[PDB]
RNA sequence: CAGGUGGUCAGGUAGAGCAUACCAAGGCGUACGAGAUAACUAUGGUUAAGGAACUCGGCAAAAUGCCCCCGUAACUUCGGG
RNA sequence: AAAUUCCUUGUCGGGUAAGUUCCGACCUGCACGAAUGGCGUAACGACUUCUCAACUGUCUCAACCAUAGACUCGGCGAAA
RNA sequence: CUCGAUGUCGGCUCGUCGCAUCCUGGGGCUGGAGCAGGUCCCAAGGGUUGGGCUGUUCGCCCAUUAAAGCGGCACGCGAGCUGGGUUUAGAACGUCGUGAGACAGUUCGGUCUCUAUCCGCCGCGCGCGUCAGAAACUUGAGGAAACCUGUCCCUAGUACGAGAGGACCGGGACGGACGAACCUCUGGUGCACCAGUUGUCCCGCCAGGGGCACCGCUGGAUAGCCACGUUCGGUCAGGAUAACCGCUGAAAGCAUCUAAGCGGGAAACCUUCUCCAAGAUCAGGUUUCUCACCCACUUGGUGGGAUAAGGCCCCCCGCAGAACACGGGUUCAAUAGGUCAGACCUGGAAGCUCAGUAAUGGGUGUAGGGAACUGGUGCUAACCGGCCGAAAACUU
């Protein structure tokens, strides 16, 4: 419990999957091209949790065109439609960031 | 526990783990320990938590005792007579009484006991 | 720096005033039927014997 | 018509709002107040109006201060603070005993929020003010984060008055202007007001609607 | 975030591989250069046979950065190399295609022709 | 008195070693203390993004570092490099 | 145009986005020159000087932590 | 003036001031169509960038900018730093000298000492005053800080103009730099946190652990402190003026902004906004509490003693802090500790068992361990207490 708990109670969103590090996760963001209201798809390995309840992030790194890319949303925030768990992961760290410096088959996370 | 604000006792940070460990090998051995005040103050949140290992006296509670005292001696009249005589007192197993202080520096002196 | 000019009498004895101790406040004690005095802060040990009262 | 009130900071957490972007706010318990005194220009000279706050046990409030809610009908509270008004149409609203909530503001209005800042000890030249300092290598001698020169030469023979040096810092009044409200909670007696309020979590805080809007 | 003396990777097909800073154009004593700041370069690696050589004095807008960027939504998007694209004066690429992803926040800064030939915008 | 002073003996485990790290035999805690999260100085430690833009000058720091096996240029006094 | 060149940051080429320093040349050598040696030279340098790769709190621009002082109490107690 | 010593260029650091004004603000004239200018007057509030070369000052150059102002202060500042140059001793080249040696000719190397007494300054206390002793809230005499500006859109491709080109005035959006507050987010740090691991010694041994090797190294890391992070600020409206523009109007039957009288007028000045402030000795204002005794003497606006209101000291502490001060608490108590439960960090304890020849892997189990943040609980210490502290009158 803290403080401030009676604040974030009706700014917590219900029905968002249990993952952790290493869990291959598809993020469905909402996206403003001009008028539109598109949804673009986020597919990479959930690398951190920073928890805190309505302050909790998460950060997804995938390999675009040969480029890394890490996005770091929030937990509970409007802009991410719905998140669907695609492969858990079986590591030793949390906040794995030795991701950072490889590339190819020596970034492979394991499959349980 | 809370950490040290400020200075460590003794100097380095690597000589208040020996003289705390060194002070409660001392303070369970004979009931009451003479030393000076500021390592009466830093001794009582570290040995009462030493003492409730004692009351829950399970294998996992005995080797984590032994990670920072080293005398098997005062191990054992931890867990077979210090911890089931504080089996019914919630916390606040020490008492500190401020003593004179002492000549040659004016360091200002306390005791450190066992509650009876 | 050095001294420039030695200070008179009048500045040498206003600062070294100001050196002195402060006194101690005392409190009453009677244990073993003897009236002593103590400070304040060691009022249990006197209660205890844990202050010698030489 | 500047309206005001008395509060406690709670501390800061972030909230969504409608065009789904994030906004700090900070909890402050704009909390239940009263009158106990008003300042009349004919009376007093100044027009304004006293505020008490604060859950307080009458036993810890001495024999003088008891007795100046005795003359107002009040319960003691702990603090104690005057809201200046206009130097004219004194107290047409306010009265002797009147209980003032957090929902006099409303959502969207902006707010000028005072405390005491948090304090920071007897700080140096490169803190306090914002020095650079000599270098970090290349010979500097003893004088990495010293303030250099604090003067000219024999003219003028002195250090002017103003000169800024080492010194304590902190516990200064600090006024925060053209705060936004973004929800006031009359449920809870709390006002979500974004960025920041100066103070450590549980000073005091008044809060008093903004002038330059 | 860039600034003056910071290498760039270059990210299309003018025949540049690596820009240096110069400028960060937007205000007098400007330091630091995020992504769709135009950064006023100098060409110190050229791909042989090319159209741009070495030693050429070029502008070039900020396509991705290393230092996260706090969008307005709360989300933040890094990249791990530093990329720019050589351009024209009116905001359009000098080369025919861009290589890599770039950031969205091109688009509100009016660079229009890059987000068009760009793989992904994210 | 943080300086100087020739020769002899010289254990263990890792190591190429009289290096280094931890220990034996054997010594020693070396003679002002107790406290306390000030600035500043000193000796160390770590650092986002950039990487000599610092500066008289890459000063200082950082870096490289070991064993085995492939590989090795201009030039030359034919050894070298 | 030099450990020698005053005029001088000579002029021309190279390197840098920018080069009074550096390298290659010209010769108008204030005032080079053959054992007070001339012009070269592989190896070598805690030498002087310039460029580059790598790496870095040197810097943009500073932040934090431990320790020895500074600070507080008790003892002794100087100096210019 | 200084030889019984006034340490000299340039740089760094910190400033402060003048206006002979670089930018922004206000105007007259123009060989001023517009856009841009030339020139003169008024104006010092703020701003006036980062690199290459050189010991440099200066200067040329690069990329910008609204602009890259000129100067004083021992060519400001070495008891604040640097030490590249000049300006000791070494050495060399050119030149001069028969020679020792010389050169506003060149080149390489070349100890920067000091514990702040007084004034000045930046902070914080102790004492007394403020005509009784106290406590809370205050007015503001007078001071301080701050003061910068750009691009785009609309007005409008309108006014202006042969065309090319292209507005004044009003309105709106978004930035650069700068300052303050804060720690939700991103990010840094982490010396009593968690985990992996190397050498070695120890705990009798295996298992499990610890001491030491920079916190041994390495991957993380809540709090606190931070900026690279977040939020806000320099606004709007008034008053009195500068240059400049006027109206009415003579001396001077005309005319003239002026001699009587009255207007317009800018980032300057004064209020407004933020902060300090009654040691403002003219020591202020509105309120509340105690509103009371005893003794001696040379009977005095005399000395003492003892108290009320009240505060201080000691005690438990703090995100308050150099000491001191300030803020919270003292059993009618949640103040620190312990303890119990959450949050948060780490990432799956030990023991047992199962699979494997073994290193190791699965299960019991979102495990175990753990600090700062939040709430509960009367267990430990906040004591069985000392020291200060309240009034002559009189005149209208
Ligand atoms: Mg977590
Ligand atoms: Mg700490
Ligand atoms: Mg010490
Ligand atoms: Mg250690
Ligand atoms: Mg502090
Ligand atoms: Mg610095
Ligand atoms: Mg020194
Ligand atoms: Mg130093
Ligand atoms: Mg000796
Ligand atoms: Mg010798
Ligand atoms: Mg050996
Ligand atoms: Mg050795
Ligand atoms: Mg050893
Ligand atoms: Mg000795
Ligand atoms: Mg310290
Ligand atoms: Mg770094
Ligand atoms: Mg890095
Ligand atoms: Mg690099
Ligand atoms: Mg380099
Ligand atoms: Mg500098
Ligand atoms: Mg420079
Ligand atoms: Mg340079
Ligand atoms: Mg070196
Ligand atoms: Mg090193
Ligand atoms: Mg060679
Ligand atoms: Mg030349
Ligand atoms: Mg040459
Ligand atoms: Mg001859
Ligand atoms: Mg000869
Ligand atoms: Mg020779
Ligand atoms: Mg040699
Ligand atoms: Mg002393
Ligand atoms: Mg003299
Ligand atoms: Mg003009
Ligand atoms: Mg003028
Ligand atoms: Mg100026
Ligand atoms: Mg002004
Ligand atoms: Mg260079
Ligand atoms: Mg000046
Ligand atoms: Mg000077
Ligand atoms: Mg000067
Ligand atoms: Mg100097
Ligand atoms: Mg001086
Ligand atoms: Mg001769
Ligand atoms: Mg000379
Ligand atoms: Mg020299
Ligand atoms: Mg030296
Ligand atoms: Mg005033
Ligand atoms: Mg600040
Ligand atoms: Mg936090
Ligand atoms: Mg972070
Ligand atoms: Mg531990
Ligand atoms: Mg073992
Ligand atoms: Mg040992
Ligand atoms: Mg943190
Ligand atoms: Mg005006
Ligand atoms: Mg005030
Ligand atoms: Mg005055
Ligand atoms: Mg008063
Ligand atoms: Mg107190
Ligand atoms: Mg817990
Ligand atoms: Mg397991
Ligand atoms: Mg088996």
């Amino acid at each position: 419990m803290n403080r401030l708990d009676f604040v974030d109670k009706p700014s917590l969103r219900d029905d968002i999957p249990a993952f952790n590090p290493g869990d291959t996760i598809n993020v469905h963001v909402k996206v403003i091209e001009g008028a539109k209201e598109r949804l673009q798809v986020f597919k990479g390995v959930v690398i951190r949790r920073q928890g805190g309840g309505i302050r909790e992030t998460f950060t997804v790194r995938k390999e675009s065109y040969g480029v890394g890319v890490e996005r770091t949303f929030p937990v509970h925030s409007p802009n991410i439609d719905h998140i669907e768990v695609v492969t858990r992961g079986d590591v030793r760290r949390a906040k794995l960031y030795y991701l950072r410096e490889l590339r190819g088959k020596k970034a492979k996370i394991k499959e349980k | 526990p809370k950490p040290t604000k400020g200075p460590r006792l003794g100097g380095s940070s690597s000589h208040q783990k020996a003289i705390l460990a060194n002070l409660a090998t001392s303070l369970f051995e004979h009931g009451r320990i003479t030393t000076t005040e500021p390592k009466a103050r830093a001794l009582r949140p570290y040995a009462e938590k030493l003492i409730t290992h004692a009351k829950k006296g399970a294998l996992h509670n005995r080797r984590e005792v032994l990670k920072k005292l080293r005398d098997k001696d005062v191990v054992h009249t931890l867990f077979a007579e210090i911890g089931p005589f504080f089996a019914d007192r919630d916390g606040g197993y020490t008492r500190i009484i401020k003593i004179e202080a002492r000549k040659g520096d004016n360091a200002p002196m306390a005791v450190i006991e066992l509650v009876r | 720096a050095v001294p420039k000019r030695r200070k008179s009498r009048s500045n040498t004895r206003s600062r070294r005033s100001q050196w002195k101790a402060a006194k101690t406040e005392l409190v009453g004690v009677t244990v073993a039927g003897h009236a002593h005095k103590v400070p304040r802060r060691l009022l249990k040990a006197a209660r205890l014997g844990l202050i010698d009262f030489d | 018509a500047r309206k005001g009130i008395l509060g406690t900071k709670l501390g800061m957490t972030q909230v969504f709002d409608e065009s789904n972007r994030v906004v700090p706010v900070t909890v402050v318990k704009a909390g239940p107040n009263v009158v106990t005194r008003i300042r009349t220009p004919e009376r007093d000279g100044y027009s304004a109006v006293q505020l008490a706050y604060g859950e307080i046990s009458p036993r810890k409030v001495n024999k003088p201060l008891t007795g100046q809610y005795t003359a107002a009908g009040v319960n003691p509270r702990r603090y104690l603070a005057e809201l200046r008004l206009d130097d004219s149409d004194a107290a047409t609203e306010y009265q002797v005993g009147q209980e003032l909530t957090a929902e006099i503001f409303a959502d969207g209005s902006y707010v000028d929020v005072t405390g005491t800042s948090k304090g920071k000890g007897f700080a140096g030249t490169m803190k306090r003010h914002g020095f650079r300092g000599q270098g970090a290598s290349h010979g500097a001698q003893a004088v990495h984060r010293r303030p250099g020169s604090i003067g000219g030469c024999a003219t003028p023979a002195r250090v002017f008055k103003g000169t800024r040096m080492a010194g304590r810092m902190g516990n200064d009044r600090v006024t925060v202007l053209n705060l936004l409200v973004h929800k006031v909670d009359a449920e809870n007696g709390v006002l979500l007001i974004k960025g920041a309020v100066p103070g450590r979590t549980g000073g005091l805080v008044m809060v008093r609607s903004a002038i330059k809007r | 975030v860039i600034q003056q003396e910071s290498r760039l990777k270059v990210a299309d097909n003018t025949g540049a591989k690596e820009i240096l800073c110069i400028r960060v154009l937007g205000g007098s004593s400007r330091r630091y250069a995020g992504i769709g700041d135009v950064i006023v370069a100098t060409v110190k690696d050229a791909i042989p046979g090319g159209n741009v050589k070495r030693g050429d004095v070029v502008k070039a807008v900020v396509v991705r950065t290393v230092k996260e960027r706090r969008r307005p939504d709360g989300s933040y998007i890094k990249f791990d190399e530093n990329a720019a694209v050589i351009i024209k004066p009116d905001n359009d690429p000098r080369g025919t295609r861009i290589f890599g992803p770039v950031g969205r926040e091109l688009r509100e800064k009016r660079f229009m022709k890059i987000i068009s030939l760009a793989p992904e915008v994210l």
